[PDB]
């Protein structure tokens, strides 16, 4: 049953309510929710909008004339909005969406992550990784999911602060910390056979300093099921020493064992 | 090698 109807407070396109049948702890609010990235000291953001790369097409940006498809390599969504099966979803494109200089109009096929949350998504509480977030529908391969939204932070910042569970780095590189001001990204789990993928996404802005961070599934996603990526070294290689790998997956990378096995 | 744990693409 229902604690929160909706932890984003109406900042979505959807509500994402909140359910524990495991304790009776609340849902979190130590966090400030936030559905776009915030700054805490001066990012400098290149926002000329004269700096934009854009297309100049009349069509709806299908066309092998569209400039921001071939930033993108080429245009990897589909008329649904979904990455295209041969979308790499191992070692992922960048991908530049259109923009407020392009010539388009806001409905063309390259829009996708900049319209938002569409899928029916939960906040809950799991066994033995704290709080998760799971599907309250099916959820197709390649359909957009969220962003990974927080705080925009220097390197040197992000390896000074205390809490490193929430750490984004984005590529002079910069990091999104999600521990202070986050969406629901922010309880999404690691899991060693992951059904999500983040891509690194350009909207409004080119500055590359800056990607944001996109969630894609990578194959169908049954209702009730846990969304997860695979977190990566970079966070395990330090994360190791402290906890293991609790996603009990037969493939699971940081388990118990393989952390021992890897260690003698 | 960093000081703090960070997720990646
Ligand atoms: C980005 S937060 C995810 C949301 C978190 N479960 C919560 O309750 O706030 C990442 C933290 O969740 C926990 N976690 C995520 N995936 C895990 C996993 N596969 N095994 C054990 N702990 C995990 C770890 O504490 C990790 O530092
Ligand atoms: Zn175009
Ligand atoms: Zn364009
Ligand atoms: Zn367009
Ligand atoms: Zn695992």
């Amino acid at each position: 049953k229902i604690i929160c109807r909706d932890v984003a407070r109406g900042y979505e396109n959807v509500p994402i309510p909140c359910v524990n049948g495991v304790d009776g702890e609340p849902c979190p609010e130590d966090y400030k929710y936030i559905s776009e990235n915030c700054e805490t000291s001066t990012m400098n953001i290149d926002r000329n909008i004269t700096h934009l790369q854009h297309c100049t097409c009349v069509d709806d940006c299908s066309s092998s004339n569209c400039l921001c498809g071939q930033l993108s390599i080429r245009c990897w969504y589909d008329k649904d909005g979904r990455l295209l099966q041969e979308f790499n979803k191992i070692e992922p494109p960048l991908i530049f969406e259109c923009n407020q200089a392009c010539s388009c109009w806001r409905n063309c096929k390259n829009r996708v992550v900049q319209s938002g949350i569409k899928v029916r998504l939960q906040l809950y509480r799991t066994a033995k990784m704290g709080w998760g977030v799971r599907a309250l529908q099916t959820i197709p391969q390649g359909t957009f999911i969220c962003e990974y939204v927080g705080e925009l932070i220097s390197d040197a910042e992000a390896d000074v602060r205390e809490d490193d569970s929430y750490l984004f780095d984005l590529d002079e590189v910069y990091c999104i910390d999600a521990r202070y001001y986050g969406n629901i990204s922010r309880f999404i789990n690691h899991l060693c056979d992951p059904n999500i993928i983040p891509v690194r996404v350009f909207m409004l802005h080119q500055d590359l300093r800056f990607p944001r961070i996109a969630f894609f599934s990578s194959r169908d996603i049954r209702t009730g099921e846990e969304l997860g990526f695979d977190y990566g070294d970079r966070f395990w290689d330090i994360k190791s020493k402290y906890f293991t790998c609790q996603c009990g997956s037969e493939k699971c990378k940081h388990s118990a064992e393989a952390i021992a096995l890897e260690q003698s | 090698t960093k000081q703090t744990a960070r997720m990646s693409t």
